[PDB]
DNA sequence: GCAAAAACAAGTTTTTGCTGATTTTTCTTTATAAATAGAGTGTTATGAAAAATTAGTTTCTCTTACTCTCTTTATGATATTTAAA
DNA sequence: TTTAAATATCATAAAGAGAGTAAGAGAAACTAATTTTTCATAACACTCTATTTATAAAGAAAAATCAGCAAAAACTTGTTTTTGCGTGGGGTGTGG
C-alpha cells in the first residue's frame, strides 16, 4: 500500500527536498488535515475530494456474534466524498 | 542526487569515485598528456566547471575505483559551489563532470 | 479550508521551505495519491485513514430531473475509512 | 603646546568632552563646519552623534565589526602653553588671547582617500568641535583647550580623514610627523597678542619654548611626572593622572592665593602696561608505547614539583596524548579517582570566504551574536541547515525559532562547537572566550582543586582566593573552556617550562622544531625515529646536551 | 610524473628538466651557435615565448626515459613570459620551459636571435 | 703564445659590440670564432691595407686553441706581418664584410 | 599592506494581484452501500536502534619542483718580460 | 734609448652542479554521518447482522476556486571602493 515513507520518497525525488523536510512536511499535510477536520471545518481539495463533517445519532446496534444489542454512541464522523475529476481517473482502476 | 548531500565538504583533497571502465580511460588520458592522474583530473573538473556552470543530468551501477584528487583553492572553492547549487556530494559531482569531460573531450591539451 | 488556505498554512509552519515549493509538494502529493488510486492501489496511513476503489456492478438509473431510466455501466468508485486518532479527534462527543 | 591623541569611543568623549565661568564656553570651527549648519554652539546629542558618525545631513560612516562599531571618532588636538598664560587669565586676562589663538585652525593636511588600483585628494576642510577648559587636572591653573576634530571630512562625497599606515602620506601621518611644528605655529600668536599687551616673553629651553615667579609652583603635574620618572614618561603620566574634583569657582581662587602667599609679584599690570636552548631525545617507534612512556614521564615531572607542558600536534593525536596523560596521571595519584562530566564550548574559526560558506554549519553547533543593546551574547543552537533557502534555522534558550539567510551573517555572530570533557582533582583546564563574571581571557591556564557535581573549586591567577563555577549539562549554559594538559607546538611561549614533546618521522619540519624550542627552556622529546637517526634534524640553533 | 603546477613562480633560476635523448641535441646546438648551453637555452626560450604565445603540446613523447637537469638563471622579460605563458597553460614552470625549450630546438636547430632560423 | 689581441680602432668597437651582443656571444669567443671564420675563407689571403690606423688602437682579447693557433703561425709566413696583424687586420675586415654570422652556411644578412 | 565592510550594477528567484478557465455545487425520487457496536485472528505501517557503508579527512613512503650554496672554467685586465730599430 | 709585442697572473663573473625544503602522487587507514536492516508494536482488515442513513443517477446553470501570467520585491553574485590600524612627540604633562 501507499505509506508516507513513499511519498516522502517521491518529494525528496522530484523537488530535491532533504529527506527530514520531506518526512515533516508529510507529517504536516497530514496533521493540518486532522486539525482542520478537529475544529469543525470543511477540507475541500480541489481537483480530488471534500472532507466533510457528519454528525451521527444514536443508533439501535448490535453485537453480530453474540446476537445482543449494543446502542450505537452518538458522535461524528469524516466523510470524504471524491470530486468529479477523481472518480474518472478511477472508473477503470482495476488493480 | 542527494545521496550524501547534507555532508560537510571544505576539504582540499577529494577522494574521487570512478567507475572501473573509466579507471582505464583517466590512465589512458595521463599516459598521453603525461601528466599525473590527479594533475589530470583536477585541470578536466576546472575546464569543465569554467565551460558549464549548469549540468543537469539524469544522475555506473558497477565496482568502483577511488583515486586522490588534490584540487587547489581555485577549483576547490568553485566545485563545492556547484556541489551547493546541485545537492550532490563533492565526491559525485566532481566524477560526474570528470566523466563528462572525459568523454565530449578525449584529450584535452588546449 | 481549500487547497490554496492548506498551503498557505503549511508554508508558514514550514517557513524555510519557500511558499512555491510547499505547493509543489502539495499538489505532488496530491497527485500521487491520485495516481496510486488509478493503478487500483490502495492507500494507508496510520492515524489517518485508508483510500480504496470498490466495485459497482451494472445496474439501473433514473434521471430525477425528468424520471427517464437509464442502466449504466459498472466501475470503481473511491472511499474513505478514517482512521482511529482521525475518528478520535474530530469527533466530539463520547 | 599641542598634544595629539587619538579618540578611542564615541560613548565616552560624547559626555567627557561636553561635560570661574569655566573658560568661556563650548565652541566648533573648521573650513566645512558651515557646510552642516553647524557652527559655534554644539549640542551634546549631535556632538556624540557626529563621533559615532551620525552627520548632520543624511550621511552615515558607521562601521560595525566583531559586533562593535569599530569606527574610529577622531583626532583630539589640544592646544597648551605654560603656567604664565593662565596666571594672566586667572585679573582674568581676557582668555581670548588664548581662544583666537587656537582660532590657528584657519587644515592644510586635510585629505581624503578615493581609489579608482590606485589616491588621496585635497579635500581640504573639516567639522571641528572646541571644547574649553580652565584648569589642570590637578585643578591647579592651566587655560587649555580641547580642539575635538572627528574623522568626519566631504569631491562632492564624504569620508574618513586619511590615514596610511605605509607610505605615511595621509593627514594623520602628516600631523604626527608636525606635531613639533603645529606647537611652534601655535606658540607664536600669544605672544604675537602680547606685543601689542606689552608683556614678556623669554625662551626658556630645548626646541625655542618661550614662557611670574609663581610659574614653579603652578607646575605640580610635570614636577611629579619628573619625580616618577626621572617618551614612552607617557606610561607614568597615564598612571598618574587622578580623575577631575569638582571646586567651588571662589573657594579654588581662595586656594590659590593662600598657597601663593609668599613669592610672587599681582601688581604686575600696574607697571607692565604704563605696554603702552637545549634538547634531549628518546627514540619509540609505535605510538602506544611511546605515549606511554611520555606520559609516565609527564606524570613523574608533575608529582616531584617541575612544571611541565605536554606537546604533541595533530588534534587526533592530541587527544590520544590527552587519554595518555589522564590515564598515567590516575596511576600515579595527581588526578583524583571521582571523575565527572561536564560540557564546553570551543571555538570554530571564520572568516570571509567561509562564514558564508553552508558546509561548515552543522546541526548541533552553537551561534553567539554580540546583542549592542543588551551588551551580551544572545546564544543560539543551529537546529536545521536548509539548501533550499541557504538559512539556518536557530532554536533559542527559550525554544523558539528563527529563520536566518546566510547572506545576512556577519562579524557579530560566533560560531561554537559543543563538547564534553571529564574532570577530576588537579585538572588543568583553558579559557577560550569571555568567560562570565570573570577577568579571565583566551588561553589562560585554569586549576581545579574539587568537584561536587555541581560546582566547580577554581584557582584564578592573581586571585589568591578559591572561585567557583558551575556545572553545566546544556550548551545553553556551557562554559567556553577546553582541556590544557597537552597543547599545540608552539602555542604558548615560556622561558622556564620544560616541554616533554612527542614528534613524529613526518613532524619535524622546521615550524615544528621552532615553535617547539619557544615553548619552553628545555624539551624532552620522544621521537618516533630510531636512535641517533632523530638526531640527524638536529642541524638547527637549539643544542643537544 | 608531471605533477600539478601548484606553487607559486617567481624565482628567476629555473632547473630545466631535458631528457638524455635532447640535452646532447642541445649541447650540439650550443657548439653549433657558439653560444654557452645555458645562454643558447636562453636565447631559444626567450624568443619562443614571441613566435608561440599560444602552443600546442607534444603527447609526452619521451616518458620514461631518464632526464639530466641544467642550471638556468633567466632575465626579467624573460621570467615575466615564462610565467604569464604558465598561467596561461597549467603547467608547472619547468614543464612549460622545458617543453618550449624542445619546441625551439626541433623547429629552428640553428636560431640567431629571431633574425635566421635554421639549417638543418 | 695562446693569448694574442686584437687591434680595434674606436670606430669599429661600435660595430664589434652590436655584432656580438645581437649574436649572444662573448667578446673573446666571438673574436676567436670570427678569426678563424676569416682564415677559412681566405686561405689566399693578401694585402688589404690598414686604412683604419688614422684613429687610437685599442686591444680585445683571446685565448687561441691549438688548431687556430697553429693556423695563424702558418698563415704568418703567408704575409711575414707581425702576429697582432695576422690576428686583427683579418677580424677587422670579417667584422665589416660578415656582421650577423652564425655558420658558414648563413650569408651576410 | 592587507583584508573587511560597504555601494553598486546585474540578473535571478520568489511573491502578488487579475481575470478568464476550470472545476465545483444544487435539485428532482429511488433503491442498495455504508454505517456499526465485541471479539478473535492474522497483517502491516512505522518509528528506534543497530549495523553497513560511504563520504571526507588524515597518514605513510617516495619523489621531485624550487631555491640556496659551493665550485669552475671564462672573460678580462693588470703586469712582467722581451727582441729590433 | 722606446716599443711593439710575448707570456704570466690575479679578479671575478657567466656557468654548473650538490644539497635542503616542502609539497605533489598514490595507495591506505581512520572516523563519524548518512543509509539501509532489524525489530517490536500498536493500528488495520475481515468476519459474524439487524436496521438505520446517504448518495449516485444527469444535466444545465450559479458560483467558487485556480493557475498562468505580468509585475514587482526579496535576493544572490561579482566587482569595485572606502577604512583602519599605528604612527611621533617642545612641554606646562592634557585627551575613559
Ligand atoms: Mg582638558
Amino acid at each position: 500500500a501507499l505509506t508516507k515513507a513513499e511519498m516522502s520518497e517521491y518529494l525528496f525525488d522530484k523537488l530535491g527536498l532533504s529527506k527530514r523536510d520531506a518526512k515533516e512536511l508529510v507529517e504536516l499535510f497530514f496533521e493540518e488535515i486532522r486539525r482542520a477536520l478537529e475544529n469543525g471545518e470543511q477540507v475541500k481539495l480541489s481537483g480530488f475530494g471534500n472532507f466533510d463533517l457528519r454528525d451521527k445519532n444514536q443508533r439501535p446496534g448490535r453485537n453480530p456474534k453474540t446476537g445482543e444489542d449494543i446502542p450505537i454512541t452518538a458522535r461524528r464522523v469524516v466523510t470524504f466524498r471524491p470530486g468529479q475529476k477523481l472518480k474518472s481517473r478511477v472508473e477503470n482502476a482495476s488493480p | 542526487m542527494k545521496r550524501f548531500g547534507t555532508r560537510s565538504a571544505t576539504g582540499k583533497m577529494v577522494k574521487l569515485k570512478l567507475p572501473v571502465d573509466v579507471e582505464s580511460l583517466l590512465i589512458e588520458a595521463s599516459n598521453r598528456s603525461g601528466r599525473s592522474r590527479s594533475f589530470e583530473a583536477v585541470i578536466r573538473l576546472k575546464d569543465h566547471l569554467h565551460r558549464y556552470p549548469k549540468f543537469n543530468r539524469a544522475g555506473g551501477k558497477s565496482l568502483v575505483k577511488y583515486l586522490t584528487m588534490r584540487l587547489d583553492d581555485e577549483t576547490n572553492q568553485l566545485l563545492i559551489a556547484a556541489k551547493n547549487r546541485s545537492g550532490w556530494c563533492k565526491t559525485d559531482e566532481a566524477a560526474d563532470r570528470v566523466i563528462d569531460h572525459l568523454i565530449k573531450f578525449p584529450d584535452f591539451y588546449n | 479550508m481549500t487547497k490554496s488556505e492548506l498551503i498557505e498554512r503549511l508554508a508558514t509552519q514550514q517557513s524555510h521551505i519557500p511558499a512555491k515549493t510547499v505547493e509543489d509538494a502539495v499538489k505532488e502529493m496530491l497527485e500521487h495519491m491520485a495516481s496510486t488510486l488509478a493503478q487500483g492501489e490502495r492507500i494507508e496511513i496510520r492515524g489517518f485513514g485508508s483510500f480504496s476503489l470498490h466495485y459497482r456492478a451494472p445496474r439501473t438509473g433514473r434521471n430525477p430531473k425528468t424520471g427517464d431510466k437509464v442502466e449504466l455501466e459498472g466501475k470503481y468508485v473511491p472511499h474513505f475509512k478514517p482512521g482511529k486518532e482521525l475518528r478520535d479527534r474530530a469527533n466530539i462527543y463520547g | 603646546m599641542m598634544s595629539i591623541a587619538q579618540v578611542r569611543s564615541a560613548g565616552s568623549a560624547g559626555n567627557f568632552y561636553t561635560d570661574v565661568l569655566g573658560s568661556m564656553g563650548e565652541r566648533w570651527a573648521g573650513r566645512g563646519a558651515e557646510q552642516l549648519g553647524l557652527q559655534g554652539s554644539v549640542d551634546k546629542d549631535v556632538f556624540t552623534r557626529l563621533l559615532e558618525g551620525r552627520l548632520p545631513d543624511g550621511a552615515d560612516l558607521s562601521r560595525m565589526q566583531d559586533g562593535s562599531n569599530r569606527h574610529r571618532p577622531g583626532y583630539d588636538l589640544t592646544f597648551s602653553a605654560p603656567k604664565s598664560v593662565s596666571m594672566m587669565a586667572m585679573g582674568g586676562d581676557k582668555i581670548d588671547a588664548h581662544n583666537q589663538a587656537v582660532d590657528a585652525v584657519r587644515e592644510a593636511l586635510a585629505s581624503t582617500r578615493v581609489m579608482t588600483g590606485q589616491e588621496t585628494v585635497l579635500t581640504g576642510n573639516l567639522v571641528m568641535a572646541l571644547f574649553n577648559h580652565d584648569t589642570s587636572r590637578d585643578q591647579e591653573p592651566q587655560l587649555h583647550t580641547h580642539a575635538v576634530v572627528a574623522n568626519v571630512t566631504q569631491n562632492g562625497e564624504w569620508k574618513t580623514l586619511s590615514s596610511d599606515k605605509v607610505g605615511k602620506t595621509g593627514f594623520i601621518e602628516n600631523v604626527y610627523a608636525n606635531q613639533i611644528a603645529f606647537g611652534r605655529l601655535y606658540r607664536e600668536k600669544l605672544k604675537e597678542q602680547v606685543e601689542a599687551l606689552g608683556y614678556e616673553t623669554e625662551v626658556v629651553g630645548k626646541h625655542g619654548m618661550w614662557e611670574g615667579v609663581p610659574v614653579e609652583a603652578f607646575s605640580g603635574r610635570s614636577q611629579t611626572i619628573r619625580e616618577a620618572v626621572g617618551l614612552k614618561r607617557d606610561v607614568a603620566a597615564l598612571d598618574t593622572r587622578k580623575s577631575k574634583q569638582h571646586v567651588d569657582p571662589e573657594i579654588k581662587m581662595a586656594e590659590w592665593m593662600q598657597t601663593l602667599k609668599e613669592t610672587g609679584f599681582r601688581a604686575y599690570r600696574d607697571a607692565a602696561d604704563q605696554a603702552d636552548r637545549p634538547a634531549t631525545i628518546i627514540s619509540e617507534p609505535d605510538r602506544n608505547v611511546r605515549y606511554a612512556r611520555l606520559a609516565g614521564d609527564f606524570a613523574a615531572s608533575v608529582k616531584a614539583g617541575e612544571e611541565s607542558v605536554a606537546q604533541v600536534s595533530g588534534v587526533r593525536e592530541q587527544a590520544i596524548l590527552t587519554q595518555a596523560i589522564r590515564s598515567e596521571l590516575k596511576t600515579q595519584g595527581v588526578l583524583g579517582l571521582p571523575e565527572v562530566t561536564m560540557t564546553a564550548l570551543s571555538p570554530v574559526w571564520l572568516d570571509s570566504r567561509s562564514r558564508y560558506l553552508r558546509d561548515m554549519y552543522r546541526p548541533g553547533m552553537v551561534m553567539e551574536q554580540w546583542n549592542p543593546e543588551t551588551r551580551s551574547h544572545d546564544r543560539y543552537v543551529i537546529d536545521r541547515v536548509t539548501a533550499q533557502s541557504h538559512s539556518l534555522t536557530l532554536r533559542d534558550a527559550q525554544g523558539e525559532t528563527q529563520v536566518v539567510r546566510i547572506s545576512s551573517l556577519d562579524s557579530s555572530w560566533s560560531l561554537f562547537r559543543p563538547e564534553k570533557m571529564p574532570v577530576a582533582d588537579g585538572e588543568r583546564l583553558r579559557v577560550t572566550g569571555k568567560i562570565p563574571g570573570l577577568r579571565v581571557s583566551g588561553g589562560d591556564r585554569l586549576q581545579v582543586a574539587s568537584v561536587s557535581e555541581d560546582a566547580m573549586t577554581v584557582v584564578v591567577p592573581g586571585r589568591a582566593e578559591p572561585a567557583t563555577l558551575p556545572v553545566s549539562d546544556s550548551p545553553f549554559t556551557a562554559l567556553k573552556l577546553e582541556n590544557g594538559w597537552v597543547e599545540t607546538p608552539g602555542h604558548s611561549v615560556s622561558d622556564s617550562a620544560t616541554v616533554f614533546a612527542s614528534v613524529t618521522q613526518m613532524a619535524m619540519d622546521n615550524a615544528t622544531l621552532n615553535g617547539l624550542a619557544r615553548s619552553g627552556r628545555d624539551v624532552r622529546l620522544y621521537s618516533s625515529l630510531d636512535e641517533t637517526r632523530t638526531a640527524e634534524k638536529l642541524a638547527r640553533h637549539p643544542s643537544f646536551t
